[PDB]
This record gives C-alpha cells, sequence and structure tokens, in this order.
RNA sequence: UAACUUCGGGAUAAGGAUUGGCUCUAAGGGCUGGCAGCCGACUUAGAACUGGUGCGGACCAGGGGAAUCCGACUGUUUAAU
RNA sequence: UACCUGGUUGAUCCUGCCAGUAGCAUAUGCUUGUCUCAAAGAUUAAGCCAUGCAUGUCUAAGUACGCACGGCCGGUACAGUGAAACUGCGAAUGGCUCAUUAAAUCAGUUAUGGUUCCUUUGGUCGCUCGUACUUGGAUAACUGUGGUAAUUCUAGAGCUAAUACAUGCCGACGGGCGCUGACCCCCUUCGCGGGGGGGAUGCGUGCAUUUAUCAGUGGUGACUCUAGAUAACCUCGGGCCGAUCGCACGCCCGGCGGCGACGACCCAUUCGAACGUCUGCCCUAUCAACUUUCGAUGGUAGUCGCCGUGCCUACCAUGGUGACCACGGGUGACGGGGAAUCAGGGUUCGAUUCCGGAGAGGGAGCCUGAGAAACGGCUACCACAUCCAAGGAAGGCAGCAGGCG
C-alpha cells in the first residue's frame, strides 16, 4: 500500500532507479488520523514489534501548563486559530502538533484565585468566590498569603485573555499517534509573535 | 530579524518566559577537541542542524574538502579529491567525489576555495549527512 | 449452502468470511475465505428448513415430545455444582457430583464422575501460601541490601572526605612553606 | 532472510570448535545465552568431541537430561547452551570441575580445577548503570545484573563473583602492571602484564602488554581481561602459562620430548 | 505535437483532460506620518461542499489524415452561363 | 622448463598473418579387466505438469465423566494408560533456482548519542495507602437430526471444561511523605508587629505513558543521557501489580511450611533485523548535456512510520549532476570468498554445495504473528489448466522422484 522507502524516487545526479525488490511489510504507511474537535474517540492500531499506538479521530480535553507558574490543569479544547503549515487546517478544525488553539481560563482561573488571593479578570461575586477572597484567616497564614502578593503581578497581554474566559495555547504532544492533546499556555515573546499573525491575517 | 517564519523560532531547552517583577541560549562543545565558535555563543541565530546549538551528535568519520558552490541556503557542496591505484598499470588515477553538506550560520565568513573540515552526523536530509566543524581560509586569501 | 443470518436478501452470495462467522472453520490462525451463502430469507428453492420449537400445543406429537432424552453430562465446575442443587458455601460438593453409571457386556458394572474443578483443596491453599511467602522473601531482601549498601557508601565516601581534606592541607602546608 | 536463522553449516562453524568436514553437513547452532555465537563452547562440543564421554549426539543428551551437568552452578539440560569464558563446568557424579579458559593457541583447552577454585569465577564488567530509584547496577561479560555494588568499580574493572550466591567478593581495578588475559583477536590466549594504555577518543583504544619472556603486543581494550594483580593470576592457569611459543622453538620441544619420550 | 522543409514554417498538426453553483484562502497597489493609519481597483492560482455526469448548457464557434497533377506565393480576369 | 616449426620468392632478408603445439571445460565417436573418491536438466524454456511424498508437536507438571482399555478399597471429585478436540508453540528455518538487478546488489570499514527484537541468561515482580477457602457464561470434543453430484464444505438441536474468553478483592497497611490548614502553645515587643514550635480535617501519595517546569547520583570524546524534585495526565479499540499446575509431605497452636512448572510489565543480554558512512564494477558517444510546480536540490512547520530523512503534505528559495565520462542504452550481468591458464606482468570464467540478495506462472492487495507484503497462507485481475448432474467446486514441483517439451 503506502510506502516510505527511497528506491522509489530519483538519484542525486537525477537519474532513474530501478527497483531490485517489491514493497516490504517493514516500509510501510498508514492513513493520517486527522484528529478533529469533538467527543472523544480513538481507535487503537497494532505496529511493529506488537506494541500500540493511538489513533485520536476526535478528541475535546486536554491538560495544558502554565510554564510561568507550573499550574498544569486538565482544560477543553475551544477552537483552532492558527496554524503554521497550513491554512487548510485551521479552516477544517483538525488538531496537530504545534498548531495553536483556544482553551477556556477557568481551571487557571480557580488555581489562581486559591493560590493568590486576587482577583484576575473579573470586569457581581458570588458568594463561593467572594469567601475564598475574604475568608476569615488567621496571622499566621496571612503574612504568607501576603509576601505571595509581591509576585502575583501576570503580564499585561495574558490578562484580557482571562476576562475574555480562553486562552492561546500550543499543542506539544503529537496527537494522532500519542492519542492525547498536550500542550502549554502561550505567553512571552511568543504570545505576541502568534497575535500579530492571527491579526494581520484577518485583515 | 530572526522571526522570518511562520511558525515562532526558537531553541527546544530553554524557556523564556520566567516572570521578572538577555535570552539565555543553549550550546555545547562537540568533542574531539574542536573548539565551538565565539558567534555561536553570543550570537542570536537559532538552528536544529548546528553542532554547536542543535541535537545533532557527530560520530563516525571525520573528513575534509574544499568547498565549491554556496547557493543553496544553510547548506554548501565541498569537493573530495583522491587518487585511486590501478594494479596492470602500477599508476594512479584523480578522481572526485563532491558532497552536500550543512554548514551552520556560525561559519559566517565562508568563501569559494577554502578547506573545511566535516564530521559526520544522523542523516539531516536526502542527501546531506555531514556538518562543518571548522574552516581554514585558502592560500593567500586574507586581504 | 447454507442460510446465514444477517444477509437479508434472496439468493446466493459470495462472502469473506473469517474467524467467529459462521459457516467457515478456518484452518490456519487468521486465515479468511470467500464462500457462497444463502440467503436470510426464505423462498422456495431451498432442501431444508430448520425449526425450532419454542412453545408447546395443547396435545402430545409423537415423535418429539413422547419420547424423552436426558443431558448426556453433568456439571463439572464446582459453583455449578452449587447452582444446580442450590447448596451453601460451607457443605462440600465431593458428596453432589452426579456420578456416571457404566454398563457394557462383559465387563463387571462400575460408575465413573468427572474431575471437579475450581474447586477449594489443602493443595491450592499450600500454592496461595507460597505465593505471598516469596512476598515476604522479596520485601525482606530489599531492606537488607539497601542498608548494607547503605553504611558501606558511607565507608566509601568517608575515606573520599580526608582523601579531599589530606590533599588541601598538604596544600596548605604547600603554600604555608 | 524473512526472519532469524536456526541452523548453522560446519563450514561456517568457529574454527577454535575443531570441527571436521565429513561427519555432516550442519554444526550445533548455539542456543541464546550468556556468550555470543563466535566466542562460546556449547555443551554439545565439550562432552562429545572434547572429553569424549560420548559418541553421538543422542548420548549425550541422555548424559545432559540425567541433570549430571551443572554449568556456573546450575542445572542445565540445554544439549546446545552457550559455555563461554571462565564458566565452570561441574559434573558432580564423576567428581570433576573446569573451567574454560583459553590455552596459547586460539582454542579453548580442558582445564580441571579444585572444588574449592570452582566456587567461584571472574568476570568482566561492561557497564556501569544507575537503576530506577538510584540503585547502582552493573553489567559482567556473561550477562549478569547485580546491584549495590562497591562504588569503585569502573567500567572496565574485573571482579569475583560467589557461584553460589552470585555477589561480589572482591574487584580488580583496570591499571597498568596488573595481570592480563586476552580474550581475542590475534592474541587471544596470551598472557601477560599491562604496560600502557594509549587512548583514541571516538576510535577503540589500544593496549599494550607484555608476557613473561618480553615479547610486546598490543590489542583493542575490548580483547582486555584483568586476571590478577601484579603478575599473581587469582585463577590458576592452563599449561604453557599463556607464552606463545613460535614455529620455531615448537618443533624444537615437540621432537626434544619425543626423543626424551622414546 | 510527426513526415518534410527554402530552417522562416508545417501548427489550432495529429491526440488527450478540464469547464456549473456556492463558501472560502493566497498573491498581485496608492496616499499620509523593514512601522502605523486610511484607502482602494480589478485579475490569477488553490481548496471544501454540492446538483438525476450536469456545465463554452442559448448565441458565437476549424472535421481530420496519407498521396498524385498544375500554378511558387499575395494579386487580376470573361458586368448577365 | 622465461621455447617454437611449416607456408608468399628462381633464390635472399624482412613485415605479416594463416596452420601447426600444450592445457582446461561442454558435447560427441570408438573402446573399456580391478579398486578409491566423485560432478550430474545451469546454458535453449523463471516452459507446462499426471501420481505419491516433503511440518508437525505431550511432560510428574493447561483442559479426560470417549468402560477405548483398565485396579479395587469404595463412594472423600479425580487410580492409571489413553484416541479425539479445545489450548500453547512451530510452520518467517531448511530446500530449489538465477528471471530481475550496473553505486543497485555485494565486499572491506564504521555508526544507530537516530530504532524494533519471540526465545535464552541475569535482574526486577507486599515500593501503590485503595466471594478471595476461588467469581461469570459460552464453546468444541461427544450424543442426535441433516443438505449438496461433488471439497480437509458445513447447518439446526442437546450437554460439559481451561494456563481459551471475561470480571475482580482481601493482605503488606501501621503508618510515613508532600500540600492545605481550623487551632493551640511559647519567646520578644505597651501594642501593632517580629520569631519559634506542635497541630485535627481534607487532597495527593508505586512503576510504565504524555506534557510542562526546577536543580545539577553516575557516565561519555561529545546528550536534550541515567538518576532527582514539582504540577498534572493516564485512551472503554483501558498497562503491570499471579482467581493457573506437579511432586513430595512436615512443623506449630486452624495457622505456617520446601523444591519446582507455567505466565507476566520493565531494564540489560543473546540471536538478529533495518536504515545510514567511506572506497571499490563490464561494454558503448552512430548516447553530450540531464533532473524540476507528476520532488528535481535545499529551508521551516508538520503528517506517516519502529525510529533519522522530500517518506509525504503546506509555504518558500533555485537549486543538484557532467568530459575526472553525468544521463541514456546493452549485457549470452545475481555479487563475493573463489576457478583455469600461467616465467615477471596478465587474460578469461564464477548458474554451481560457503556468505549476502532476489523469486515462487505474471502483477497487485492483505490476515495472523516478535518476525511475512509468506505463496507446501488468504483476496482479486491476466494466462494456462482440472472435476461437474451445467447449478458450482478446486489450482500453482525455480522441493524429492517422475513425465511432456
Ligand atoms: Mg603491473
Ligand atoms: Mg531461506
Ligand atoms: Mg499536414
Ligand atoms: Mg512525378
Ligand atoms: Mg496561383
Ligand atoms: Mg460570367
Ligand atoms: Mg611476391
Ligand atoms: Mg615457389
Ligand atoms: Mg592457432
Ligand atoms: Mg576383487
Ligand atoms: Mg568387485
Ligand atoms: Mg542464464
Ligand atoms: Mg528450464
Ligand atoms: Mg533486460
Ligand atoms: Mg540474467
Ligand atoms: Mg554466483
Ligand atoms: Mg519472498
Ligand atoms: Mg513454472
Ligand atoms: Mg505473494
Ligand atoms: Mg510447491
Ligand atoms: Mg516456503
Amino acid at each position: 500500500g503506502i510506502s516510505r522507502d527511497n528506491w522509489h524516487k530519483r538519484r542525486k545526479t537525477g537519474g532513474k532507479r530501478k527497483p531490485y525488490h517489491k514493497k516490504r511489510k517493514y516500509e510501510l504507511g498508514r492513513p493520517a488520523a486527522n484528529t478533529k474537535i469533538g467527543p472523544r474517540r480513538i481507535h487503537t492500531v497494532r505496529v511493529r514489534g506488537g506494541n500500540k499506538k493511538y489513533r485520536a479521530l476526535r478528541l475535546d480535553v486536554g491538560n495544558f501548563s502554565w510554564g510561568s507558574e507550573c499550574c498544569t490543569r486538565k482544560t477543553r479544547i475551544i477552537d483552532v486559530v492558527y496554524n503554521a503549515s497550513n491554512n487548510e487546517l485551521v479552516r477544517t478544525k483538525t488538531l496537530v502538533k504545534n498548531c495553536i488553539v483556544l482553551i477556556d481560563s477557568t481551571p487557571y482561573r480557580q488555581w489562581y484565585e486559591s493560590h493568590y488571593a486576587l482577583p484576575l479578570g473579573r470586569k457581581k461575586l458570588t458568594p463561593e468566590e467572594e469567601e475564598i477572597l475574604n475568608k476569615k484567616r488567621s496571622k499566621k497564614i496571612q503574612k504568607k498569603y501576603d509576601e505571595r502578593k509581591k509576585n502575583a503581578k501576570i503580564s499585561s497581554l495574558l490578562e484580557e485573555q482571562f476576562q475574555q474566559g480562553k486562552l492561546l495555547a500550543c499543542i506539544a504532544s503529537r496527537p494522532g499517534q500519542c492519542g492525547r492533546a498536550d500542550g502549554y499556555v502561550l505567553e512571552g515573546k511568543e504570545l505576541e509573535f502568534y497575535l500579530r499573525k492571527i491579526k494581520a491575517r484577518k485583515g | 530579524d530572526i522571526q522570518t517564519e511562520r511558525a515562532y523560532q526558537k531553541q527546544p531547552t530553554i524557556f523564556q518566559n520566567k516572570k521578572r517583577v538577555k535570552l539565555p541560549r543553549y550550546y555545547k562543545n562537540i568533542g574531539l577537541g574542536f573548539k565551538t565558535p565565539k558567534e555561536a555563543i553570543e550570537g542570536t541565530y537559532i538552528d536544529k542542524k548546528c553542532p554547536f546549538t542543535g541535537n545533532v551528535s557527530i560520530r563516525g568519520r571525520i573528513l575534509s574538502g574544499v568547498v565549491t558552490k554556496m547557493k543553496m541556503q544553510r547548506t554548501i557542496v565541498i569537493r573530495r579529491d583522491y587518487l585511486h591505484y590501478i594494479r596492470k598499470y602500477n599508476r594512479f588515477e584523480k578522481r572526485h567525489k563532491n558532497m552536500s553538506v550543512h554548514l551552520s550560520p556560525c561559519f559566517r565568513d565562508v568563501q569559494i576555495g577554502d578547506i573545511v573540515t566535516v564530521g559526520e552526523c544522523r542523516p539531516l536530509s536526502k542527501t546531506v549527512r555531514f556538518n562543518v566543524l571548522k574552516v581554514t581560509k585558502a592560500a593567500g586569501t586574507k586581504k | 449452502f447454507p442460510m446465514k443470518q444477517g444477509v437479508l436478501t434472496h439468493g446466493r452470495v459470495r462472502l469473506l468470511l473469517s474467524k467467529g462467522h459462521s459457516c467457515y472453520r478456518p484452518r490456519r490462525t487468521g486465515e479468511r475465505k470467500r464462500k457462497s451463502v444463502r440467503g436470510c430469507i426464505v423462498d422456495a428453492n431451498l432442501s431444508v428448513l430448520n425449526l425450532v420449537i419454542v412453545k408447546k400445543g395443547e396435545k402430545d406429537i409423537p415423535g418429539l415430545t413422547d419420547t424423552t432424552v436426558p443431558r448426556r453430562l453433568g456439571p463439572k465446575r464446582a459453583s455449578r455444582i452449587r447452582k444446580l442443587f442450590n447448596l451453601s458455601k460451607e457443605d462440600d460438593v465431593r458428596q453432589y457430583v452426579v456420578r456416571k453409571p457404566l454398563n457394557k457386556e462383559g465387563k463387571k458394572p462400575r460408575t465413573k464422575a468427572p474431575k471437579i474443578q475450581r474447586l477449594v483443596t489443602p493443595r491450592v491453599l499450600q500454592h496461595k501460601r507460597r505465593r505471598i511467602a516469596l512476598k515476604k522473601q522479596r520485601t525482606k531482601k530489599n531492606k537488607e541490601e539497601a542498608a548494607e549498601y547503605a553504611k558501606l557508601l558511607a565507608k566509601r565516601m568517608k575515606e573520599a572526605k580526608e582523601k579531599r581534606q589530606e590533599q588541601i592541607a598538604k596544600r596548605r602546608r604547600l603554600s604555608s612553606l | 532472510a524473512r526472519g532469524p536463522k536456526k541452523h548453522l553449516k560446519r563450514v561456517a562453524a568457529p574454527k577454535h570448535w575443531m570441527l571436521d568436514k565429513l561427519t555432516g553437513v550442519f554444526a550445533p547452532r548455539p542456543s541464546t545465552g550468556p556468550h555470543k555465537l563466535r566466542e562460546c563452547l556449547p555443551l554439545i562440543i565439550f562432552l562429545r568431541n572434547r572429553l569424549k564421554y560420548a559418541l553421538t549426539g543422542d548420548e549425550v543428551k541422555k548424559i545432559c537430561m540425567q541433570r549430571f551437568i551443572k554449568i556456573d552452578g546450575k542445572v542445565r539440560t540445554d544439549i546446545t547452551y552457550p559455555a563461554g569464558f571462565m564458566d565452570v563446568i561441574s559434573i558432580d557424579k564423576t567428581g570433576e570441575n573446569f573451567r574454560l579458559i583459553y590455552d596459547t593457541k586460539g582454542r579453548f583447552a580442558v582445564h580441571r580445577i579444585t572444588p574449592e577454585e570452582a566456587k567461584y569465577k571472574l568476570c568482566k564488567v561492561r557497564k556501569i548503570f544507575v537503576g530506577t530509584k538510584g540503585i547502582p547496577h552493573l553489567v559482567t561479560h556473561d550477562a549478569r545484573t547485580i546491584r549495590y555494588p562497591d562504588p569503585l568499580i569502573k567500567v572496565n574493572d574485573t571482579i569475583q563473583i560467589d557461584l553460589e550466591t552470585g555477589k561480589i567478593t572482591d574487584f580488580i581495578k583496570f591499571d597498568t602492571g596488573n595481570l592480563c588475559m586476552v580474550t581475542g583477536g590475534a592474541n587471544l590466549g596470551r598472557i601477560g602484564v599491562i604496560t600502557n594504555r594509549e587512548r583514541h577518543p571516538g576510535s577503540f583504544d589500544v593496549v599494550h602488554v607484555k608476557d613473561a619472556n618480553g615479547n610486546s603486543f598490543a590489542t583493542r581494550l575490548s580483547n582486555i581481561f584483568v586476571i590478577g594483580k601484579g603478575n599473581k593470576p587469582w585463577i590458576s592457569l592452563p599449561r604453557g602459562k599463556g607464552i606463545r611459543l613460535t614455529i620455531a622453538e615448537e618443533r624444537d620441544k615437540r621432537l626434544a620430548a619425543k626423543q626424551s619420550s622414546g
């Protein structure tokens, strides 16, 4: 069927190479996974050596890491906004390695609230939220959260994404072979690089 | 300047997003008594296939050649010259092989006709299996 | 050509059957073979119709319901014997196992009983004890070697300590002199 | 081909087995084990061709399947089990012990040893390796894995293992001066004291070594197997003491022994 | 894309494929103060979907090839055979 | 043993070839007492095949309620042989042939710090903090009813097993270690404040997988190596943590016991395999330019693959090879270790028993499996060909013999 072989194409000089053996089993390819966004569906493929690979066909959740604070939470994927390889792969919503996607802010917003005790985003304050931000707190731990206030300032670019309700992430795992949609949250210079690319693309 | 491609360009190891109130860069010595060029350390380029800054390891044979063409981008072609002995006539016979070599952009001043030292590596592309490890200017050609 | 469920057509068709399919018995492992099969719906072009009675009528039929044939074999797994006779967890099943009668010409009448399987026996408990016993030995061995290495490692780390102190002290001596 | 091979022609067998030509077409292919195919010695060859306890392939099968043969302290019922350097063959019923040691030529010589010498063996380490929880490991030349070794054991050292417990008793550090035995190459079977260690980064290091007669010979480091401090072996050496006598004086002692024997 | 050739031709040689609708994508420029803002005009290429395979849907719009005879060719000629 | 002789002329000395001369294969003719070795349908047809055989397999140790044999001691299941069938493994080795194949194969040399690896050997296998004195329902073998002209074709009914297929806990297990932390206590301070302790509850708490961050046990010439810490994840087409078997048979006050068999995740090992590095091949110029939006040479990001890589996709750049013979063609071309002839050089041969490649009439596509693009496995199409009730079924000798050509 599909072959990943070097004997079927031209030599360095440009001369045609005539094969000496037919297609081999170990020189095989398989159809692309083309992982979409939707309810979870993985098929397993038995591969060489008897091992397993996981074809993620539809995949909706995946855990992403906030590097600046080392907070890795499981998050739901919203949309695919940018892909460096092909503009056709963002018109369709397919997840491949190193494609810029949208993930919701809620798991990270909860962590920041319970770890710094500041409101981020949040342009009424519901009873569960107001109490964690104003709970009866002894002094011995008050200074603990007070010295944690010094580095509680996050990047400006991340702030308006938090009040919008969704972040920009980059997938690092290979979902068509691992079966996962893992990645990290964009920030810093890498964030402004992909923001102007998304902006100028719209025009 | 550096970000001239569609995807963000960065070294995979350096985490550039530490919270603060110059980018540190990854580099290594490749061994075998080869000195890492200075502009690979204070430079700002990136390269997957640079021996001193990418994830390629030097193994196998260490060869040498003379530069012939520099028209491809971050890869050149050198020419190896040697003699081939033929037993019937007891004479030699000049033969040549020219080969594709990945030139890292740290070796920034390279012209046609100088001697470069190339070390075998992982197959980088269809016809490239070697990186440049050092460059020696030809006779004269200093001015 | 046999009829098989699911074809849902009128005549004969060729299908690529495999292991687990009806009307095919593979020879090698993973072998598949095309065979002709007849459709699921019944028509006039066939020889036999296999019919099974799922509910009896009001009057006895001669060839079927008059004669009665028993099950040839009795239960063999320990749990199924309990289910047949509705036994508890404590009374033994070796007493209640159904025993086959053997009677043929020229031989002495005897009776035969199947070996019962999945039965709790003094043998299996001894095996269970042995499995746990090796767990004792394996965890004991790990602690001893860790502790034995730990103090030996200190001694080898100790000699490296003074070896560093003795060279700097003489280098203090060399700098002093 | 389409899978792993399972036969071995006689004329393609290793030369030191000393197999002949006209007995058969096939040679006993060593079973997979701790020693490489070309540097091992199958149990079939040792009992039928060397000791001559048997005559045919079936006779030795009866010998080893009565659990008479114990290799390195364990009973082996494989007629083609590969036994290699320094392995201790122990046939308890006849009261006899062996240790596979190269003689002055390229061959494994039969070497009867005392029962006290048969309780241990020496082995070269190949790897130093840290386990899952900081647990040190080392790998010997015959594929033994043993945990928590002495931290002073390095990659080219040799250790003395007690075959009953498989634990280290003492070790010899690889350094100049120590006695050596060459396990491979053109010089294998020779014995001498290590003289120099010349290292090539990337290539194979060479070891210069001279025997008791002052002859000097080199070899690659992968063929060096230290067998003692200074010039005292930790094992009993075979006849010839690992001194290779050239062809000139080999006949000189061959006939002079003959005219001494008559 | 051939024979042949006065090397200019033969030539639209001969012989094949595609062509709708809809929704998109990319490239191609000005003015003002390697950037930013404000303006645009038509084209080309590619992709997905989709119709009873239907698309230069009417109109417009070269049948072709192999040879022989004569006149080189363009041009002119018996208004009414 | 570094070798010559006849033949152009009326005669001579040359050039020069023709013919003699000696081996070595292939065939053929005539002849043929003994004995030891010994090649043998390669050359033309990798043309076509009747018939028979060439791959099966049980130990004390997976599943015996086939009186098929068989002991008596019964009734506490199974004495013990044991056909059959389920299960496991093997069938990817060997054997045959040389059609394809000209930097391809192959050879010597090196790399995998860029990967898979059944089996063997050695390690790991209460590290995990959460009906077990043993859980479930099917199915062969068997009994019985059948179909077809026909096959190693199978249907419906009745039973019954597992080391087949599934489900699944107790113990170690009593706690530690990280986060929270209600609270409490102590010291200093007028006091806020500052410092030091103990601390309920609750969450996590093994290895393997995937991602991100931090620090820098052991090793390398050189790691983005091995190990460590943190935050999470962990596929229902779920990953391991034993619901298996045999010999003996004892010790305590029902509980403990030895030696094995089998099976399992991972790491090493072995046998390898697969991609690469460098150098090396016959004739031909009446083959001088070749390759490229139908990948040609590179870049970036990915997809696929066991991994590296235009392997493939998208966007880019215009590259790459050649008179030092590229590209194209031919080969009566499988390569090599080798064979014949030989002064010193060489010339010719290598289908042929050892190593490596390829292929099973020609192509193509797959299943199972650690390993196959397998053909004494399957599915198509082409050619050829077999039985037939005319509805259908079956096929692959370049295996051993044997037959036609
Ligand atoms: Mg010569
Ligand atoms: Mg073979
Ligand atoms: Mg014409
Ligand atoms: Mg004419
Ligand atoms: Mg005219
Ligand atoms: Mg007119
Ligand atoms: Mg004349
Ligand atoms: Mg005459
Ligand atoms: Mg002649
Ligand atoms: Mg006679
Ligand atoms: Mg006779
Ligand atoms: Mg031929
Ligand atoms: Mg033939
Ligand atoms: Mg040909
Ligand atoms: Mg050929
Ligand atoms: Mg050959
Ligand atoms: Mg094949
Ligand atoms: Mg044939
Ligand atoms: Mg095939
Ligand atoms: Mg056959
Ligand atoms: Mg075969």
